[PDB]
């Protein structure tokens, strides 16, 4: 909390206070941001802040879109997320690195927020609720999340520690894929099924652990 | 003696007993309390107990039996209750094999044949008991 | 619900107490406010809810709290509307939720008073940080005590428990008494019942969990452990019982 | 529209409960093969004691048995023990396939593929397969009796009793898992002079300490284990004596061996395609939850979507009265 | 019909009259029962008085609720 | 429809026979001033309902009434909305007919013309103090094969016609059987069905259900009972089409 | 689904219609068995019976009504 400002809003808050604190956090963003530094945003969640925008024009009676959101909200995203970046050297390379929460309602990956919220995301982090249901927490549902730039701000020792493991996840889901047929798992099965499983044990933790980039890699 | 009678399925007549008598390849041996360690094949046809009060037949096409210290060991090839069989039935089915027997040329056909009117007899016989 | 608050508010500081708060339904509540919109002539939210029905909702849910005086602790009810996870409102609901319970049918089928649902609960104060490891590594274990019973109950039924492993055995035995156990003489039930109801102590339901998940206490009949939540009174139950196969 | 999505939801719940109720209902078939294939380990068992004590008594370079008489490499039968009621698991098919392989293989020795069949849907394939000689098509034995047994016993015992079937082999998917059958073709004819069975693969299974289906449940999937418990290697008594022949009872126990293994044989087939049906409807229910899942998950979507119709007509009143 | 009285809305009722009847028979009800008999009513399908409520309130040019019946 | 009901109250009431009334396109009837409603600037009602629409229908079926004076008979015909049974046109409708017909485009997809919905439509005088326990006895025969039929048939498209027991077998051949000797020609269908129609009479039929329901034709195909006019007709095209597969 | 339950029944009822509930969950689960029941075990087919005679137990036409205890 020294390095950091936690931006409070209670539940039971204006709904324009959630449809507005928001661009209070941008603001306050934008303060670290353009003094250069590198800054990073936890907005948690847009999703209530979505209900928050459709209770307000909704309470405007300005007519709402699909799924009752009104329209401009995906804008108001637009407001909210189109802010960060790691700025050009010419701004000062300020780097603002948001990443907000997406509230998984019922797994719908086509509810109009969660369908706008991927479409300004450059990454895309879908987690594992059925492993949050085996307590997995970090429980990460990895093929349906998504990321643009997966190496080019993992370091070299990051890349070239764990490219074999991105494809070692991989075929652990595929070698994951159906595995209730063969009833004698070869060691090709069997060691790349317990190295996958092994990997899902590995990625587990005990939360708020943040473990070293050297314990990383 | 302890008849442990079984067939390739099932445990037939697994009561002990006061007598049985067998059809031996002499043509019929009989069962004797404290018999001899021996053993015994028998073709298809009737095994027999003379048990307490009942003589009847037991309709076995085919099997052996280790008879130990009055301990039946007779386990047959298939032993059909021979009080089950209704005479009738098993005399048609006789009556169908000793034609067939007569229709079937060929060596496996032959023996198929002949072998099958020997446990047909064997099934009428028991079926006439 | 603001009645009820304010009412509950006073002792929550007044007698700062630890305020019990049971309100039933949540969901009744939410269509209510639904009705207020509708007669507001508010134009109203989806699938039936005010458009605010998650401000209001908030400002229900907001003063259920344990302040530094007294701690306003809830149960409600939550109707299920239509069964809907993706209902809106029971969506709002479990946001203000912490404790989803279910109640079990077939455990009061079963028998068991209290019948809570032995698997359709859900803990989120259920850390090992949060409830202990102690608590929690116990109940993980009971729940898996639970989870393979009941997954293979349909196996041992065309199996018979000697088809089962003598592990399983064990583990059919063992959570039969740990639902034996789990059924508990509730201090209400002292009226329809008899029983004195136990009011079971946390440690002791830990101990005896313990022991059951242990099989240390595998001589106890469940018939034994039934009716019994208090661990020592199963196994002094289990003596009685023994006792009176003896007298 | 809604009702037709809530309707399919239903289906799939119908088929749901159906689907857990046949992979129950046919481990309760395979349950009661499991019984059955044990309920004769008594006759296989003292049949194999006295078959390697009247083979060590039997000593002999000269005597034979007509089984036992290795007759000319001119042509092997192939005999074919199956599954009946289609779609139990593939075992019909991965046998049948197997099959293939062997009316390949029979075609690459020469050696004149007759082909026993078992089963109606082994018929049926059989039947399909019309470039084959099919020996004696045995039909669906549901729980096959020794009467069959005796049957289609006595057509191996004939043919193969004459040169004309030489040295057959007999194609069953022995139980070894719930999960797992491929087929394994253990050598049926000529019998054993050891005693001690062989397979088509050429693997002498063991005389005395060979292995049987049961079922287990480790963890809560209740699994398979086809375990090997051996008979009493005791022989007959040295007070015992040959009351008719060694030679001709060495003879006579050839067809009881035979007809002891055939049994076994078609036990095996059939438990292997009660086990197959039972994974594939289990397997069937998991998918058919999930499908269920999906469903009743886009219904609801769906619901969302009548109540945004209905938004929609509450929203022109608006501005209407 | 001893035993029983006969109230009924028509099809072609004026929804009004639908609209309360129910509350009539409720009534009636009343009359047998804070005279402290057993009395039993048959309310056909209130989904009726659903439309024609809804009808009353777009009737009353009045504020539509979930699929139009009112919340009333 | 006003207009047609006058000119019914002339014939009925006035003329006083027994009267004959063909009525369609009552689902259009509804959706004109369903249309003219907020034409009107009534309030918008239901998915295209106007609404006291509920009270239209209600006088134009209370208008539809065989009084005193003669029998109204009344052939009414509305648009089951695209095949929405809860549509408000029809659940308006439910109420208001007497004998009622929905049809089966599964029958139609069946290919039935005629393809009545054969669980899905009731009749006030269907009873067994109305038809005859004859009647009423054999349809509850038949449909409940029908029914079990539809039933079963789920786990016929999942697990096979192989998965079908003894009796559910035969009754899935009654089913297709049943389903196609109960469809008949019309002569009124001729150009787009082209077969000659037969005015099939009741017991005729009542007889045939009793022999298929009796298995007596199940000799006989479902192509042998396809759009046919008697049992005797239908043992007829049995020999025909027996006599066909000769050729 | 109900609410008051036994307060409503008369222990004349209750006493069979507790077994009734239990073999009517009963049947209800083993609803599913019914055409493979010819695999169906002693107890199995015996509790499909009781449950197939309660089933019988139950229908009744339009205007088939009961007294408390003939269906006693």
């Amino acid at each position: 909390m020294e390095y950091t400002i936690v931006v409070a809003e209670t539940a039971d808050s204006p709904a324009t206070l959630q449809y507005l604190a928001p661009y209070t956090g941008a603001a306050l963003a934008e303060y670290f941001m353009y003094r250069e530094r590198h800054t990073l945003i936890i907005y948690d969640d847009l999703s209530k802040q979505a209900q928050a925008y459709r209770q307000m024009s909704l309470l405007l009676r300005r007519p709402p879109g699909r799924e009752a959101y009104p329209g401009d909200v995906f804008y108001l995203h637009s407001r909210l997320l189109e802010r960060a970046a790691k700025l050009s050297s010419l701004l000062g390379e300020g780097s603002m690195t948001a990443l907000p929460i997406v509230e998984t309602q019922a797994g719908d990956v086509s509810a109009y927020i969660p369908t706008n919220v991927i479409s300004i995301t450059d990454g895309q982090i879908f987690l594992s609720a059925d492993l949050f249901n085996a307590g997995i927490r970090p429980a990460i549902n990895v093929g349906i999340s998504v990321s643009r730039v997966g190496s080019a701000a993992q370091i070299k020792a990051m890349k070239k520690v764990a490219g074999k493991l991105k494809l070692e996840l991989a075929q652990f889901a595929e070698l994951e894929a159906f595995a209730q047929f063969a009833s004698d798992l070869d060691k090709a099965t069997q060691n790349q099924l317990a190295r996958g499983q092994r990997l899902r044990e590995l990625l587990k933790q005990p939360q708020s652990a943040p473990l070293t980039v050297e314990e990383q890699v | 003696l302890n008849l442990c009678v079984l067939t390739p399925n099932r445990s037939i007549w697994n009561s002990e007993v006061k007598e049985i008598i067998l059809s031996t390849n002499s043509g019929q041996i009989g069962v004797l309390p404290n018999h001899a360690p021996t053993a015994t094949a028998v073709d298809i046809g009737i095994l027999r107990i003379r048990l307490n009060d009942q003589w009847l037949t037991l309709a076995l096409m085919g099997g052996f039996a280790r008879i130990g210290n009055n301990e039946i060991t007779i386990l047959v090839n298939d032993a059909e209750r021979g009080s089950d069989i209704d005479p009738q039935e098993a005399q048609q089915t006789l009556e169908i094999a000793e034609a067939n027997l007569r229709k079937a040329e060929g060596k496996r056909q032959k023996i198929e044949a002949n072998l099958a009117l020997r446990r047909a007899r064997t099934r009428v016989e028991a079926s006439n008991t | 619900g603001l009645t009820a608050l304010t009412m509950a508010e006073y002792f929550r500081d007044v007698n700062e107490q630890d305020v019990l708060l049971f309100i039933d339904n949540i969901f009744r509540f939410v269509q209510a406010g639904s009705e207020v919109s509708a007669l507001l002539g508010r134009m109203p939210s989806a699938v039936g809810y005010q458009p605010t029905l998650s401000t209001e909702m908030g400002s229900l849910q907001e003063r259920i709290t344990s302040t530094k005086e007294g701690s306003i602790t809830s149960i409600q009810a939550v109707y299920v509307p239509a069964d809907d996870l993706t209902d809106p409102a029971p969506a709002t609901t479990f946001a203000h939720l912490d404790a989803t319970t279910v109640l079990s049918r077939g455990l009061a089928a079963k028998g068991i008073y209290p019948a809570v649902d032995p698997l359709d609960s859900t803990s989120t104060m259920l850390q090992p940080r949060i409830v202990g490891e102690e608590h929690y590594e116990i109940a993980q274990r009971v729940k898996e005590t639970l989870q393979r019973y009941k997954e293979l109950q349909d196996i041992i039924a065309i199996l018979g428990l000697d088809e089962l492993s003598e592990e399983d055995r064990l583990t059919v035995a063992r959570a039969r008494k740990i639902e034996r156990f789990l059924s508990q003489p509730f201090f209400v039930a002292e009226v329809f019942t008899g029983s004195p109801g136990k009011y079971v102590g946390l440690a002791e339901t830990i101990r005896g969990f313990q022991l059951i998940l242990s099989g240390e206490l595998d001589s106890l009949p469940e018939q034994a452990f039934y009716l019994v939540g208090n661990i020592d009174e199963a196994t002094a139950k289990a003596m009685n019982l023994e006792m009176e196969s003896k007298l | 529209n809604l009702r037709e999505l809530r309707d399919r939801i239903g289906s799939v719940k119908n088929t749901q409960k159906i689907t857990e109720a046949m992979k129950l209902v046919a481990a309760a078939k395979v349950r009661r093969a499991q019984e059955a294939v044990v309920n004769g380990r008594p006759f296989s068992e003292t049949l194999v004691e006295v078959l390697y004590n009247m083979n060590e008594q039997l000593q002999t370079e000269d005597v034979d048995v007509p089984l036992t008489k290795i007759r000319t490499v001119k042509k092997v039968a192939l005999m074919v023990v199956t599954g009946d009621r289609g779609l139990c698991g593939g075992f019909n098919n991965m046998l049948l396939k197997k099959a293939e392989s062997r009316i390949a293989e029979l075609k690459k020795l020469g050696v004149d593929y007759t082909i026993i069949s078992i089963g109606k849907k082994g018929n049926t394939y059989f039947i399909r397969r019309p470039e084959i000689p099919v020996d004696r098509y045995f039909d669906g034995t549901n729980l096959p009796t020794a009467k069959e047994a005796q049957a289609i016993a006595d057509d191996v015992f004939s043919l193969f009793v004459s040169e004309e079937v030489d040295k057959v082999e007999m194609l069953y998917t022995k139980f070894v898992s719930l999960v797992k059958s491929d087929p394994v073709i253990h050598t049926l004819l000529p019998l054993s002079p050891k005693g001690e069975i062989c397979d088509i693969n050429g693997k002498c299974v063991d005389a005395a300490e060979d292995e049987l289906f049961r079922l287990t449940t480790k963890e809560g999937k209740l699994t398979v284990e086809r375990d090997m418990i051996k008979t009493e290697t005791p022989a007959f008594s040295p007070i015992l004596e040959f009351e008719q022949d060694p030679a001709q009872i060495l003879d006579a126990l050839l067809p009881l061996y035979l007809n002891s293994q055939i049994l076994r044989a078609l036990q095996e087939s059939l438990a292997s395609e009660l086990a197959a049906r039972m994974t594939a409807m289990s397997n069937a229910t998991d998918n058919a939850n999930e499908l269920k899942k999906t469903l009743s998950i886009n219904y609801n979507r769906a619901r969302q979507a009548k109540i945004t119709g209905e938004i929609l007509e509450i929203v022109a009143g608006a501005n209407a009265c």
